[PDB]
C-alpha cells in the first residue's frame, strides 16, 4: 500500500511551476547524472519522523544552499578593517591598468581617510594595519606574480587580487550593519581629502 | 579489479598485479624480478 | 574435453572468415614480398656456412611485415640443419619493452643460452669474458633485438659494445636490430654508435594496391561471403592512409560485425551490401569533437560562444578568466536568463577540464586562467550552426 | 632536570631538525647514574612524528620512580612534574616556515604533552 | 550539551544537517564532506564535542606535522587497531609505503564485527596543505567508496576554499557545506556565558557589553 502512494506522489510534483524550474537549471550548468544526485539526497535528509509526504518545499531549499556564491559570502563574516581593505585594491585597480603593485602603496591612502572627520577614537595606530592585511594571506585572497621571495619583508609583496568588478558592489547592502561614512566611499571614486 | 588512479609509475604495477590471480604465490609475493613470463594452442 | 566451452566449432559462414584473418591464426606470413625475403635469405645463409657474426638494421613503420616475415627466415633454416645442409642453431628471442631497465639485458641473455642467472653487472661482466674465449667451440646464434630507442643511455655503452661482439674472432652473433626510421644512427645514436655498424641498411617500403587485394585474397580463398567490390573498397582506404599492414585487416573484421546486426532478421543474406562498406570508414576514423556541441546543453554552447567572439576584435589567442567572464553575461541575458554566479564558474570548467577540451592550468589562478582550445576556431563555427 | 639546547646553525629544514630533537631527549637523561648505564645505540632508521616524543615522556614518569604518580598527573618526581622545556637562543636567524609547523602541534594535543618554550631575542619583542 | 551548543548559539540550523546524514550504524553517506569555516577554531571546537557525545568510531588525522605520503597513511592504521574490535592487537605495527596496498589492508582491519556495518568517520585536519605534494592523493578520498567499498566517510575541516584544489582530469563533486558567521546578536551571549562563580548573571554580562562596541570594528 504504501509503494503505490510513493510513484504517485512524484507524478503530482513532476508537474509544477516551481519544481520544473529547477530541473531546467541544473540541465543548462551540468547534464551529467552525477550533478542529480545531490538534488536527490538532500531532499531526503530533511524527511524525518515528521514528514507524511513530500512537497514542492523541500526540493527548492536544497538547490540554493549548493548553488550560492561562494566567493561573495565570505566577507559578511569580517571587522571593518579588512573590508575596507578590499575596497582600497579596488580603487586601486581603476587608476593603475593592469599592473602589480605592493603593500606599502595601500598605506598611503590609510592615513588620507583620516582627514575630512572630527576627532574621535577611530583612528588607529600603526602595527594594526599589518595585521589586518595578514588575515588576507591565509584566505588566499592574493596571488604572486609567479615567486613569493623567502627574504622579502613588509614592503615588498608585488600582489594584486583574486576577484572581480561586479560581486564586491553586490555585497554592499546585504552586509549587516554598514556605516554612513564607509559606504559613501567604497561606492564614490575618491574625489575628496 | 585494476585502478589507474592508485597505480602512478611501471615498477609497483608489476607487483600488484600478482594480488589478483594467486595462481603461483600466497599472502607473500615471489622475487622482486620484473616479469617476463607472463604466460602468453 | 576439460572446459565447458573448448571452442565451438564454427558451423557457419561469417563465423569462419574471422579464423583466416585473425593476427593469431596464421598459416604462414604476410606474401606478396619475395624480392625482399629472398635477398635476406641469402644473407643469413652465407653467414651460417662461414662461421662468422654480421649486424642487421632495416627500416618502417612497426606494421609492414617486421613480426611475420622474420619468422619464416628462421622456419626455413631449421628445415636444412635435419637434412646436413647448413650447420645447427639456436633459438633466441628477447624483446625491448620487457625490461623496465635498459640494462638487464644481460639477464636474458646468459639465461637463454644456459641457465645461471645474475644481474646487469655480475652477469654483464661474464658475457664480456666468453665472447673472447680462446679454444672453445660456439654455435651460429641469431640476436633478435626490438626498439631501439629504449635501450638509449647516457654513457651510450648498450648499442656500442653489443656491435663489437660479433666483430672478433670465435663470435657468431647474428644481430637483427629492429626499429623504425632509418634515421636513428644519425640523430639519437652518435658517432661511435654510427661508426662500428656500416651502411647495410635496407629499408622495406609498405605494401602497394596490387598487393592488399592479394593479401586479402590468400585468406578469402575459400569464403563466399564478400562481394568483389567491398574488398578493394577497404584495402583502398588503407593503401591511401600509410599503407600499414595492421589496419587493413583491422577494417575488414570490422566489415564481419556491421553485417552480422542485419543477420538478426529472418533472411539470411550471402555477399556483403554497399552500406557496409561506407559505415567501415566513418566508425572506424570517429571523430570526438563533432558530437560535443551536439549533445550539449544551454549554458555550455554560450560559453563556448562568448571564446570566439572575444578572439575576432584582438587577433590573440590568449586571454584572462576576468575578461570573460564580462561578455558572457551579455549572451546570457539575451536569450533570457539571469546574470550567472561566480561559484558555478569553476564547475563548468571543470566539466571541460576534465575531458582536456580547454588547455588550463589547474586551479591555482582563478583570474588569471589561461584559455586554450583543444581545436582551431573555424570548425567550431560549423558544428554550432547546424541546429 | 632534563634541559634541551638547540640553534639555527643545526638543521634548517623538516626532517632533519626533528632528527637533532630526538638525540637532545636522550643524551639529558643518560647523565643521571641512576637505574640505566651504558648502551651503545646505531640509529641504523626507526620512523617517528609526534608520538615518538609523547611515548617518551609517559614510560619516562612510570619506569624512573618505584610507582609513586598519584591521580590524574602530579607529584611525578617528588615535587611537581618534569616539563618540557626548550630555548631558542638562535631562531631570528632561522626560516621562519619552520617555526610555525612544529608550535601548531603541541597545541591540541597539551593534555598529555606539557611544552615550555624559552625565546631568545636579540632584539626586541616587536619583531615576533 | 555544555560544548556542543553553549559555545555557539547560532547552530540551530546545522545540527538537523549532520544528524540527517548520520541516521544509524547501517547507514551510508557520501565519501568525502568538504566543511570549509573560519578563524580554523570554530568549526575544529564542535567537531570534538558531537563526535565524542555519539560514541562513535572516529580518528583525527594532520596533514601538516607529516610531509610524506608513507607517514600520513601510516598514522590512521595507528588510531584504528585500538578501536578495531573488542580487544587490543597485541600491539602490533604496520609496515607499508605503497599507496595501492593502502586500500587492501584497510579492508582487512574492517572486517571485524565492530567495523562490519559501522559508519568509518575520516576528519582530515587542516586540509590545506595537500597541494603541494602530489596531484594524485586528492581524488583519491573522492572515489574511496567504490575502491575500498566500505561505509567511510571522510571529514575536511580546512581554511581554503573548495574552489581552489581541482585536479587536471577533474574529480567527484561531493557537498559543499558552509556554517554561518558569527552573528553579532549570538556573539554577545556566548562571550557571557562562562561567567565565573564570583559574580552573577547581571551583573558580569555588563562588562561584556561595555567591550564589544569597541573591539567589533578591529
Amino acid at each position: 500500500v504504501f509503494a503505490e502512494k510513493w510513484n504517485e506522489n512524484v507524478q503530482y510534483l513532476s508537474e509544477d511551476r516551481s519544481v520544473q524550474e529547477v530541473l531546467q537549471k541544473h540541465f543548462n550548468i551540468s547534464k551529467n547524472l552525477r550533478s542529480l544526485h545531490m538534488l536527490l539526497m538532500l531532499a531526503l535528509n530533511r524527511v524525518t519522523a515528521s514528514h507524511p509526504f513530500m512537497t514542492a518545499v523541500d526540493l527548492m531549499e536544497a538547490s540554493q544552499l549548493c548553488s550560492m556564491d561562494s566567493k561573495a559570502n565570505i566577507v559578511h563574516g569580517l571587522s571593518v578593517l579588512e573590508i575596507c581593505l578590499i575596497i582600497a585594491m579596488k580603487h586601486l585597480n581603476d587608476i593603475y591598468e593592469e599592473e602589480p603593485f605592493n603593500f606599502q602603496m595601500v598605506y598611503n591612502e590609510f592615513q588620507k581617510f583620516v582627514q575630512r572627520k572630527a576627532h574621535s577614537v577611530y583612528n588607529f595606530e600603526k602595527p594594526v594595519v599589518m595585521k589586518a592585511f595578514e588575515h588576507l594571506q591565509q584566505l588566499e585572497l592574493i596571488k604572486p606574480m609567479e615567486r613569493t621571495s623567502g627574504n622579502s619583508q613588509r614592503e615588498y609583496q608585488l600582489m594584486k587580487l583574486l576577484l572581480d568588478n561586479t560581486q564586491i558592489m553586490n555585497a554592499l547592502q546585504k552586509y549587516p550593519n554598514c556605516p554612513t561614512d564607509v559606504r559613501q566611499w567604497a561606492t564614490s571614486s575618491l574625489s575628496w581629502l | 579489479h585494476l585502478n589507474g588512479l592508485l597505480q602512478i609509475n611501471d615498477k609497483i604495477a608489476l607487483k600488484e598485479i600478482t594480488r589478483q590471480l594467486n595462481l603461483e604465490n600466497v599472502v607473500g609475493d615471489k622475487v622482486f624480478g620484473s616479469f617476463a613470463e607472463n604466460l602468453s594452442g | 574435453r576439460s572446459r565447458s566451452l573448448a571452442a565451438q566449432e564454427p558451423a557457419s559462414v561469417l563465423e569462419e572468415a574471422r579464423l583466416r584473418l585473425h593476427v593469431s591464426a596464421v598459416p604462414e606470413s604476410l606474401p606478396c614480398r619475395e624480392q625482399e625475403f629472398q635477398d635476406i635469405y641469402n644473407f643469413v645463409e652465407s653467414k651460417l656456412l662461414d662461421h662468422t657474426g654480421g649486424c642487421m638494421y632495416i627500416s618502417g613503420v612497426p606494421g609492414t611485415g617486421k613480426t611475420a616475415t622474420v619468422h619464416e627466415v628462421i622456419r626455413c633454416l631449421q628445415q636444412a640443419a635435419q637434412a646436413n645442409d647448413v650447420p645447427p642453431f639456436q633459438y633466441i628471442e628477447v624483446n625491448g619493452m620487457k625490461l623496465t631497465e635498459p640494462h638487464q639485458v644481460y639477464v636474458q641473455i646468459l639465461q637463454k643460452l644456459t641457465g645461471q642467472k645474475a644481474t646487469a653487472n655480475h652477469a654483464a661482466e661474464l658475457l664480456a669474458k666468453q665472447f673472447c674465449t680462446r679454444g672453445s667451440p660456439q654455435e651460429t646464434t641469431v640476436l633478435l633485438v626490438d626498439e631501439l630507442d629504449l635501450l638509449w643511455t647516457h654513457k651510450q655503452d648498450i648499442m656500442y659494445n653489443l656491435f663489437d661482439w660479433p666483430t672478433h674472432k670465435e663470435a657468431r652473433l647474428v644481430v637483427l636490430a629492429i626499429a623504425n626510421t632509418m634515421d636513428l644512427p644519425e640523430r639519437i645514436m652518435m658517432n661511435r654508435v654510427s661508426s662500428r655498424l656500416g651502411l647495410t641498411r635496407m629499408c622495406f617500403q609498405p605494401y602497394t594496391y596490387s598487393q592488399l587485394q592479394q593479401i586479402l585474397r590468400s585468406r578469402l580463398k575459400h569464403l563466399k561471403a564478400f562481394e568483389d567490390d567491398a574488398i578493394q573498397l577497404v584495402a583502398r582506404k588503407v593503401a591511401a592512409l600509410s599503407g600499414d599492414a595492421r589496419r587493413c585487416l583491422d577494417i575488414c573484421r570490422r566489415a564481419t560485425e556491421i553485417c552480422e546486426f542485419s543477420q538478426q532478421k529472418p533472411d539470411s543474406p550471402g555477399l556483403v551490401t554497399i552500406a557496409h562498406s561506407m559505415e567501415a570508414v566513418d566508425e572506424m576514423f570517429s571523430s570526438s569533437y563533432i558530437t560535443a556541441i551536439k549533445n550539449s546543453s544551454v549554458l555550455e554552447q554560450s560559453f563556448l560562444r562568448a571564446i570566439l567572439a572575444e578572439f575576432r576584435r584582438s587577433g590573440l589567442e590568449e586571454a584572462t578568466f576576468q575578461q570573460i567572464y564580462s561578455q558572457h553575461v551579455a549572451l546570457c541575458r539575451m536569450e533570457g536568463l539571469p546574470y550567472p554566479t561566480m561559484s558555478e564558474t569553476m564547475a563548468v570548467c571543470s566539466h571541460l577540464g576534465s575531458c582536456r577540451l580547454l588547455l588550463v592550468e589547474p586551479s591555482r589562478n582563478d583570474l588569471l586562467l589561461r584559455v586554450r582550445l583543444n581545436v582551431s576556431q573555424d570548425d567550431v563555427l560549423y558544428a554550432l550552426k547546424d541546429e | 632536570p632534563y634541559v634541551v639546547s638547540l640553534q639555527a646553525k643545526d638543521c634548517p629544514d623538516m626532517k632533519h631538525f626533528l632528527q637533532k630533537l630526538i638525540s637532545q631527549l636522550m643524551d639529558c637523561c643518560v647523565d643521571i647514574k641512576s637505574k640505566e648505564e651504558e648502551s651503545v645505540h646505531v640509529t641504523q632508521k626507526t620512523h617517528y612524528s609526534m608520538d615518538s616524543l609523547s611515548s617518551w615522556y609517559m614510560t619516562v614518569t612510570q619506569k624512573t620512580d618505584p610507582k609513586m604518580l598519584s591521580k590524574k598527573r602530579t607529584t611525578s618526581s617528588q615535587w611537581q612534574s618534569p616539563p618540557v622545556v626548550v630555548i631558542l637562543k638562535d631562531m631570528e636567524s632561522f626560516a621562519t616556515k619552520v617555526l610555525q609547523d612544529f608550535i601548531i602541534i603541541s597545541s591540541q594535543h597539551l593534555h598529555e604533552f606539557p611544552l615550555i618554550l624559552i625565546f631568545g631575542i636579540a632584539t626586541s619583542p616587536i619583531i615576533i | 550539551m555544555p560544548h556542543l551548543e553553549n559555545v555557539v548559539l547560532c547552530r540551530e540550523s546545522q545540527v538537523s544537517i549532520l544528524q540527517s546524514l548520520f541516521g544509524e550504524r547501517h547507514h551510508f553517506s557520501f565519501p568525502s564532506i568538504f566543511i570549509y569555516g573560519h578563524t580554523a577554531s570554530g568549526k575544529t571546537y564542535v567537531t570534538q564535542t558531537l563526535l565524542k557525545t555519539l560514541e562513535l568510531p572516529h580518528v583525527f588525522v594532520n596533514c601538516v606535522e607529516c610531509f610524506t605520503l608513507r607517514l600520513l597513511l601510516e598514522q590512521i592504521l595507528n588510531k584504528l587497531n585500538h578501536l578495531s574490535s573488542s580487544e587490543d592487537g597485541c600491539s602490533t605495527e604496520i609496515t607499508c609505503e605503497t599507496f595501492n596496498d593502502f586500500v587492501r589492508l584497510f579492508k582487512q582491519v574492517t572486517t571485524a564485527e565492530n567495523l562490519k556495518d559501522q559508519t568509518v568517520y575520516i576528519v582530515l585536519d587542516k586540509a590545506e596543505y595537500l597541494r603541494d605534494m602530489e596531484a594524485n592523493l586528492l581524488p583519491g578520498f573522492l572515489r574511496l567508496q567504490e575502491l575500498a567499498d566500505r561505509n567511510v566517510t571522510v571529514l575536511f575541516l580546512s581554511e581554503i576554499v573548495w574552489e581552489k584544489f581541482r585536479p587536471n582530469t577533474g574529480c567527484f563533486e561531493p557537498f559543499v557545506l558552509y556554517f554561518p558567521d558569527y552573528s553579532i546578536g549570538n556573539l554577545q551571549k556566548i562571550l557571557s556565558h562562562d561567567h565565573p562563580p564570583e559574580y552573577s548573571a547581571d551583573f558580569y554580562a555588563a562588562y561584556i557589553n561595555i567591550l564589544l562596541g569597541v573591539f567589533y570594528t578591529v
